[PDB]
Formats: C-alpha cells, structure tokens, sequence
C-alpha cells in the first residue's frame, strides 16, 4: 500500500510475452495478502513493482550541514540552543525587530563566537551562519579576515 | 525533565537501545532545530508526510526521545485544529498520520482524559 | 554523489531567512568531505537534500508474485527449474515454435502440474502462466473449472 | 558446481552468514529468473543500473552467490563487447557500474589472465 505494481501493456514484448507476464501480475493482485495489496498504476505501460515512499531528505538547514559533515557534536551546548531559541527564532519574523537582534548578535559573539579558528565545527558554523544573517556589519567589524572556506560561502550566498 | 518526558523514561521502552545511523542522527538534528526555534506548528504538513512513511518521527521500530518532544508540543496543536472544525472528517484526512501517531503516543505515556485527543 | 543539494531561493520565506539557509547550505558544499560532496540542482526553488538512488523495485514477473506472495519456496524444484529454464525461454521468440510448445507443455502437465490443488504455491502459479500462455487449449482440456483466483485473474488478462 | 562457484565456497568471504530481507530474497529471485531463462544479455542495462546505486546484486556489502552466478555469464558478454568496441570509452561508460564489479570479482575469484577482462 505504498506500493504500485503495473502491466506490461505496451513494452514490445511479444503478445505471449505480455500474457505471460500479465497473468502473473493479474495472479499477484488476485493472492495478494491484504497488508501487501498493491495499488495499480495505468500511465506506466512498463512492468514492475516499486516502492513509493519517499526516499531520504532533510528540509532543516542545520541537519542538512551537519548530515553533509558527519559532526552531530554540540547539540547540548550553551552555544548551539542558544543559536536555535535566541537566533533562529528571530529568522521567521517577516521583518528584523533591529534593537533585539543587535543585542542578541553582540552576546553572541561576546560569550560564544570569538574565534573562527578551525577546525570549524557544524556548531560553529551554524552559529556564525545564523549571526551574519542578522547583523553582518557586526561580523565585518569582528572579523574583517574571514577563513577562506566561509569567505567563499559567504561571496555565493550573498547575491539572490 | 517535563512531566511527560519522566513519564517516557519510566517505561523499560525507553531502555531499548537503538545505534542510530547517520541518517536517523540527521532526523533528529532536524526536529531538534525545528523545536527548539518554535516552528512545529509550520511544519505539520512535513511531520503528517514523514509519519506516512514511518511508523515514527526517527525511522524506528520504537518510540524515542524525539518522539516525546514533538509530541508534547504537537498535542496540544492538533487538538485545537480539532476543536474547532467545522468539518472534522477533513482534518481527520489531512492529519491522519500525526492523529495515528498521537493515538499510540497518548496511550503510551497515560495522557489523562482532559488533555488526551478525543479519537475517532 | 547520489545526493542532490538546493538553495531556498524563492520560497517566500523572509529575505533573511534565505540568506540563513544559502549560507548554511554554501558552507556544506564547502566543508563537504569528498566521498559526500553533493550535486546541486536548478530547477528546484526548495531547500533540500536527497538521496536520488532507485527506490525498490523488481521487473521480474516471478519476482513480483513471490515477493507479494512472500512464497520463497521450491525454487529448487525440478517443477520450477523447467517452468524457467523450458517454458519461460521459449516466451522469448518473436513467433512461438508451435511442435516444441506442444511437448513441453504437454510434459509440464504430466510430471509437473496435475493439480491446481491448493493451497497454490507461487511454483505452481508460475508453471500454470507460463504454460497457460504457451498452450492454454491444452489447460482447457486439463482444467475445465478453474480455481476462482485463477479464473479471475485469467479473465482479466486475456485482454489486450 | 561450476569452477567459479566452487572457487567462491574455497574463500571464507562465502561463510559470512547474511539474512535476507524479503526485499533481498526478491532480487535473488529476479536474478535467478532471468539466468535460467537465458536472458542476461537484454538485461545488461538493468544490471548496469542496479549496480549504480548497490555495491553488489542483492543489496549486500558482500559478494552472494547471485553475484558468482550472474558473473559467470556477463564475464564473457561483456569481454566481447568491449573487445569488439570501435569506441572503448563510450562502451566502459555505458557499462561503467558492471566494470566496477566485474574487476573486483575476476580479483575475488582469481579469473585466470586469458579469461580476464583487461582493465582500464
């Protein structure tokens, strides 16, 4: 049931081929066992059976960089929940309420960024990523010399 | 730990233990940061789609710890949308993997009568 | 390498929101590890991430009636090995060799097929097809009164 | 039992006990299909793609027997057209994931250099 199955119904196989093959498809929907009945699908002239669920996919942007660099580390930190409630909530407002996000951005990068070391972690980088979104002039000021890798990011993601 | 989460951990279904592959790791970052910024209610149509396909929110056999976190804020959501339908059987159809999720969620962790989900 | 990476890029999110995303989605290009460094894709205004392998399917008509039967047995059989490696390769012509057909068949329903007892195995399902579609006067003759799952699927796919 | 098979059971790689989901259990039974009918041949394009997205024929980490029967014909389809190819390039990309696999099987087995596909 997250499953089509169709007829070879077209496909030039030969018309025994076809009764052959659609017979033992007609024989599977007929003995099908109720959890595993199949629905048909009539725009595919192929045979086969497949699965329809959905395949693998992330739409959250952190899970999608932390997925991409295998580095689920710092989830727990002061850091990282303070990215997610105190920054990232501010991102779904339609327009930026400026005096808060000043703030915010500051104590940011007073107790948690202070570095753009490396190695960079997903952490890391989530935060800086999150913080130059809402004040950039505050990074520029903070770090005029950005690690290459995030100056490279940061040169795409800056034209719409 | 909220009353809920003491709750789970009192089950030995929380005992299981479960080695999760990177994938299911990247699941849970997912709804963590989907949590923790405030955005459940926007992404019920995304939780309803992965319940389709999965049994739970991490692809497992057995609840797990995001489970009980998304559904204490998804509850109390979707039994507002419920409340106040003119036309529930539809609700009912477009939340109806997060309605059979909830159903084994509220069961498992006893939710009392007055702040369960009135099922049909 | 089987994954393909987009951009928010429309999506009505917020323009802040966007940035927020392309950024974080840039730096996973950039900090991506080689052996997952994804494609990127155009005609996708959605952020997403996703393994683009194959879902599960099977293009084998047996294959289909046994997985939907979970009826793995008798594969060994020399009543299957025949259906397969007898009937089933006859299938393959563009015109059926009608002298051959007539033995072979004539042969599957006297050592193999006597029955269509049940309960009906997916062997017994298979052979029956494939010599059904071979010689289906001879089944006539053999089996005036079908079983009802079988005349039905029958009915069904005598149709083109 | 053909040289190659009993070549793979001389290996303990052949030991490695693995248990088939049903979705396995299917592929084995597609692949066994479509050798005893005679039929690997048009089915090329189609090993070729599962090949892309599987490491080897029944989804597993480890060479099966599907993988020793289904070697033992497409060796010598693939080696005469290869050999016969006015464009070897094009030829190795249109059945590049095969080649994957057949060099490390012909390694695996120890297929003698006569017998081999040489390399590229």
């Amino acid at each position: 049931m997250s499953f089509l199955i169709s007829f070879d119904k077209s496909k030039k196989h030969p018309a025994h081929l076809q009764l052959a093959n659609n017979l033992k498809i007609a024989l599977a929907l007929e003995y099908a066992s109720k959890n595993l009945k199949p629905e048909v699908d009539n725009d595919n002239a192929a045979m086969e059976l497949r699965n329809t669920k959905e395949p693998f996919l992330l739409f959250d942007a952190n899970a999608i960089l932390r997925y991409v660099m295998d580095d689920f580390e710092g989830q727990t930190s002061d850091k990282y929940q303070f990215a997610l409630a105190s920054l990232q909530n501010l991102l779904y407002h339609k327009e930026l309420p400026q005096q808060h996000v000043e703030v915010l951005t500051n104590k940011a990068i007073e107790n948690y960024l202070v570095e753009l070391k490396e190695p960079l972690t997903t952490t890391d980088l989530i935060l800086f990523a999150n913080v130059y979104a809402l004040n950039s002039s505050l990074v520029h000021s903070k770090f005029p010399e950005l690690p290459s890798k995030v100056h490279n990011a940061v040169a795409l993601a800056k034209k719409h | 730990m909220s009353d809920l989460v003491t709750k789970f951990e009192s089950l030995i279904i929380s005992k299981y233990p479960v080695s999760f592959t990177k994938e299911q790791s990247a699941q849970a970052a997912q709804w963590e940061s989907v949590l923790k910024s405030g955005q459940i209610q926007p992404h019920l149509d995304q939780l309803n789609l992965v319940l389709r396909d999965n049994t739970f929110i991490v692809s497992t056999l057995y609840p797990t710890s995001t489970d009980v976190h998304v559904f204490e804020v998804a509850l109390p959501l979707i039994k507002d949308l419920v409340a106040s339908s003119k036309d529930v059987k539809s609700t009912y159809t477009t939340y109806r993997h997060i309605l059979r999720w909830i159903d084994y969620m509220q069961n498992l962790l006893e939710v009392s009568s007055t702040d369960k989900l009135e099922i049909n």
